[PDB]
RNA sequence: AAAACAGUGAAAUUGUGUGUGGACCCGAAUGGAUCGGGCCCGUCUUGAAACACGGACCAAGGAGUGCACAUACACU
């Protein structure tokens, strides 16, 4: 397939590695979207109105014969509230139609087999330049994809941490995040969701290292372990192709986790990496193959004109002449 | 009632019926973990669980 | 499709919400539940549910499911209980397989179809049909009854 | 003379693809495959190609699956068989004849069995390479009427009706069939 | 490779389109000459058929 | 502003003089102030407009739709595209034969100057050119 | 019961000034008299312009929802 180069602190490269089998799998934007939608609903907290709101007062209908509509009315005296219209949904201070209630179904199920497959093809998309650019990550200055940082990174301070990331070409991407901060439009700015930022690189590690707490204060950097990598982090908003910094240990682990083509993963029991109904999107081009061109038949390009019935135009198509004969 | 169905039988007639929700499930799981951990310190070298027969 | 708009959203602006102007939408025009079945709903019952109004059969006031639960297999499926790699060994090999149905949760053997491979086999179960016994003995196999 | 000419025209138009139908799936690999067949249809009259193109447009339920043994039973001595659907394993059978299956999908356990006995699975993009003039192919089809839910269609209170009532069921409970014939 | 074979089709089809077009005009020209002679015939046979009745 | 698309220059006046000025006011919006002018289809059992009696007004429908070629065309012979950045004009570079630009209302003075300078060198027509920037 | 900012400040409705008409809508016009067509909406009803009922005027609120159990269809 290919080899990939590891990168040391100073930006030198010397050692090289083979690439895991998961990266040869085709991408299904339908399934990535479906899985995103369901899983995003599992983090909700319930809301409801109070269980007997709008129903507090002593009210009764006046019945017919008083020249008034037969809505329930408030029993009182000494206040302007006497005779006003009480309980119904069309009344000021009355009860809402179908009060919201805690018994609603907040979460959603998705098959384990689809969750596994969606995460596999999300990982794959992180190494196609077309998808990575399409999300809006800018990668003009980056030498090659994917990036694999070495171990033996001995960094402990943020000062030296940024210098490393700059040497990998990430400067323009990081700047794009810092400049982005803005206050949200609408009522969300009152409900603890005040500031919005653009997404940036995700760092994936597997083994505990000091580099994690060196990079984390830099805006737009995000971190997760390979063994519990989530679709919310891999396809934000349900669009795939997030930029990823791999650690060398983590990149080798992808072979144990997803296995090899037409084999069974040891780490994910009962799961195997499958085949589409057609190998590529380009299959329409098979029409031009020798085998097809022998099969078909020669086309007719000559086509009839549309009917015309106007006097003058018709007379040039059918010139009529009289006859004298009476037969 | 119209058409072909399995004949209904849904038991929601009783107005005094209680509902039980499970919004506490993740939190109560975390408490059970933290109780086992602290219990495990109190008797450090010894296993938390006893030996049991096979029947 | 995984998502679709509802009908209720199209009915905004149309007076009757699709229930008719003359017939309307009232509270319970036919009665509650499955009541009326010997009377005004007799035509629904006699068409779709003819064996509803009756008492039938022998009565035991307590029954135990565990004492009566069973699952059945046919002779044509016996070789299928083994894994495919195992099947392909015993097909060529000189040895005779010894299959115990108890291990897969089957207790009774039925006589459906023909045996997959026409070589001897030992089958262990709790009960056999007369057809099953004849078919297994035909290939020189043996049926062993066990608890 | 004319009555024959007319009927022979109707029979033809009943076979050909409609060209105002399209599959509902958002799968781009499936929509690719349909595009190929569609462009072949408008350049041919051959009935097998037209039948295949019409079947890719039908629903999941219309594309009912078949088991390996039933393909062989319907193959009627042909070498290549074609099927717009998924091929499943038959646990009742071990040895099979050598055969080439062109189809939409196959299960893991079926593919192994097919391979051990000698034989090949190809996807429907490759048909034109497997066969030169489509004379050695058979086309095969399942039937959605064999679903277990078809046992309840109709009215059990009609005379001579074979249908089953929708019922609660237990050791003693359950409505019987009473208006059938035996 | 197939992207190159796509060009050979486009070329082949243009030749065929020009060819069929030229063959069409010749038919149209042929037909016009037959039609002239035939109309002169039939306008005279009507005249003959009429005299037969007078006789 | 007095400018015209060069491909339609000798035709634009025929096109303009041919456009309908019909309005489809809601029934009885002339009778009570609580009913706005915006079209809604009448659905009454007795209603004279729904039943299409002579002397009642006309109702909208597909017959009135313009030819596909003429549709959406401004009176200067171009179609319009909205812009709010310098990087938006970059899209029009292939389409300037038939499309023109209209700067969004919320873009302020200092930024508008930068948009117009770019429009001049790329050769793109901007229809709000005067805008707020007259002073 | 009502009542937030000493923000913004719509409609109903009133006075003054300037124009156009004598209930108003649709089609077509003049320098200028006008010509032709149109009964008040919503609703039950075989049948409403009705001597059938509701509607003085404006703003804002205001009615097929949630859960359980079988079901047919589309999609994985
Ligand atoms: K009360
Ligand atoms: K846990
Ligand atoms: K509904
Ligand atoms: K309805
Ligand atoms: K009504
Ligand atoms: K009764
Ligand atoms: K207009
Ligand atoms: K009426
Ligand atoms: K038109
Ligand atoms: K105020
Ligand atoms: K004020
Ligand atoms: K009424
Ligand atoms: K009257
Ligand atoms: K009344
Ligand atoms: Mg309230
Ligand atoms: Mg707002
Ligand atoms: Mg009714
Ligand atoms: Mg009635
Ligand atoms: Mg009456
Ligand atoms: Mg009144
Ligand atoms: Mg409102």
């Amino acid at each position: 397939s290919r080899q990939v180069n590891i990168i040391e602190q100073d930006g030198t490269s010397s050692r090289t590695t083979s690439v895991p089998a998961v990266f040869n799998l085709n991408v299904r934007q339908d399934l990535i979207s479906f899985t995103h939608k369901n899983v995003a609903m599992n983090s909700r907290q319930p809301y409801a109105v109070k269980p007997g709101a709008g129903m507090r007062h002593s009210a009764k209908s006046w019945g017919t014969g008083r020249a008034m509509a037969r809505v329930p009315r408030v029993r009182a005296g000494g206040t302007r509230r006497a005779g006003q219209g009480a309980n119904a949904n069309f009344c000021r201070g009355g009860r809402m139609f179908a009060p919201t209630n805690v018994n609603r179904r907040w979460n959603r199920k998705t098959l384990l087999s689809i969750r596994r497959y969606a995460s596999a093809m999300a990982v794959a998309a992180t190494s196609i330049p077309a998808y990575v650019e399409g999300r809006g990550h800018r990668i003009e200055q980056i030498e090659n994809i994917p990036l694999v940082l070495s171990n033996k990174i001995d960094t402990e301070k943020t000062k030296e941490g940024i210098k490393i990331l700059y040497n990998l070409g990430l400067k323009e991407e990081l700047d794009k995040v810092e400049e982005s901060k803005n206050i949200r439009a609408g009522k969300g700015k009152w409900r603890n969701r005040r500031y919005v930022l653009k997404k940036g690189p995700l760092f994936v590690y597997t083994s505990e290292t000091s580099f994690t707490k060196a990079i984390r204060n830099i805006p737009g950097v995000d971190t997760e372990r390979v063994e519990n990598l989530s679709i919310l982090d891999l396809a934000p908003g349900g669009q795939a192709g997030r930029l990823i910094i791999w650690m060398e240990d983590a990149f080798e682990k992808l072979t144990e986790i997803y296995g090899e083509m037409n084999e069974e993963s040891k780490f994910k029991k009962g799961y195997t990496m499958g085949m589409d109904v057609a190998e590529n999107i380009d299959v329409e081009n098979i029409f031009y193959s020798d085998e097809v061109q022998e099969f078909i038949d020669i086309p007719n390009f000559i086509k009839k004109d549309k009917m015309v019935m106007e006097k003058n135009k018709l007379a040039e198509i059918q010139q009529y002449v009289e006859i004298e004969e009476r037969i | 009632m119209r058409g072909n169905q399995m004949l209904p039988n849904n038991h929601f007639n009783k107005g005094s019926m209680k509902f039980k929700n499970w919004f506490n499930q993740p939190m109560r799981a975390l408490k059970r973990k933290e109780v086992r951990e602290q219990k495990s310190k109190i008797c450090y070298p010894n296993p938390l669980k006893k030996l049991r027969p096979v029947v | 499709m995984f998502n679709k708009k509802s009908k209720s959203r199209k009915l905004r602006g149309h007076v009757s919400h699709g229930y008719g102007r003359v017939g309307k939408h009232r509270k319970h025009p036919a009665g509650r539940g499955k009541s009326g079945g010997l009377k005004h709903l007799r035509s629904l019952f006699q068409r779709y549910h003819p064996d509803h109004f009756r008492k039938l059969g022998i009565v035991m006031f307590h029954r135990n499911k565990n004492a009566d639960f069973t699952r059945t297999v046919n002779v044509s499926n016996l070789w299928g209980l083994m894994k495919l790699e195992e099947q392909m060994k015993f097909k060529s090999s000189a040895e005779v397989p010894v299959v115990d149905c108890r291990n897969y949760g089957y207790l009774k053997v039925l006589g459906g179809g023909d045996l997959s491979v026409k070589k001897p086999i030992v089958v262990i179960a709790r009960q056999f049909t007369k057809d099953a016994e004849e078919k297994i003995n035909a290939v020189g196999g043996k049926c062993v009854v066990a608890a | 003379m004319l009555k024959q000419k007319m009927f022979e025209h109707y029979k033809k138009k009943a076979i050909l693809f409609d060209e105002s139908r399209v599959p509902r799936t958002k799968n781009v690999f499936y929509q690719s495959l349909f595009s190929l067949y569609k462009k072949v249809c408008e350049n041919t009259e051959n009935e097998i190609v037209h039948k295949i193109t019409k079947r890719l447009t039908m629903s999941r339920t219309e594309r009912h699956p078949l088991k390996l043994s039933n393909i062989i039973e319907q193959a009627n001595g042909k070498e290549i068989v074609v099927f717009v659907g998924k091929v499943l394993d038959d646990d009742k059978i071990l040895e099979i004849p050598k055969i080439t299956i062109v189809a939409l999908k196959i299960s893991k356990q079926a593919k192994e069995k097919l391979t051990l006995n000698g034989g090949e699975f190809y996807t429907l993009d490759k048909l034109f390479y497997i066969s030169k003039d489509l004379k050695d192919v058979a086309l095969v089809k399942g039937d959605k009427n064999n679903r277990k839910c078809t046992r309840y269609f109709g009215a059990s209170g009609d005379k001579g009706s074979e249908t089953y009532p929708r019922t609660r069921k237990g050791a003693r409970r359950g409505e019987r069939r009473i208006k059938n014939k035996k | 490779d197939l992207i190159a074979k796509k060009e050979q089709y486009n070329l082949r089809m243009e030749e065929l389109q020009k060819k069929q077009q030229e063959q069409h005009l010749k038919r149209v020209e042929e037909n016009k000459k037959y039609a002239e002679k035939r109309t002169v015939e039939l306008l005279e046979t009507y005249k003959k058929i009429a005299l037969e009745q007078q006789l | 502003m007095d400018i015209v698309n060069p491909s339609l220059s000798k035709v634009i006046d025929i096109i303009n003089k041919g456009k309908s000025k019909k309005q489809f006011k809601r029934f009885q919006s002339w009778r009570v102030k609580r009913v706005s002018e915006s079209w809604r289809k009448p659905r009454g059992i007795d209603n004279r407009m729904r039943r299409k009696f002579g002397g009642a007004p006309d109702m909208p429908g597909i017959g009135y739709k313009k030819p596909n070629a003429i549709r959406f065309l401004l009176p200067n012979g171009y179609r319009k595209i909205m812009v709010a950045c310098v990087k938006d004009l970059e899209a029009l570079i292939s389409l300037n034969s038939f499309y023109c630009a209209e700067i969004r209302h919320a873009v302020g003075s200092k930024k508008r100057i930068e948009i117009l300078e770019r429009a001049e060198e790329l050769g793109i027509l901007v229809i709000n050119k005067e805008g707020k920037l007259v002073k």
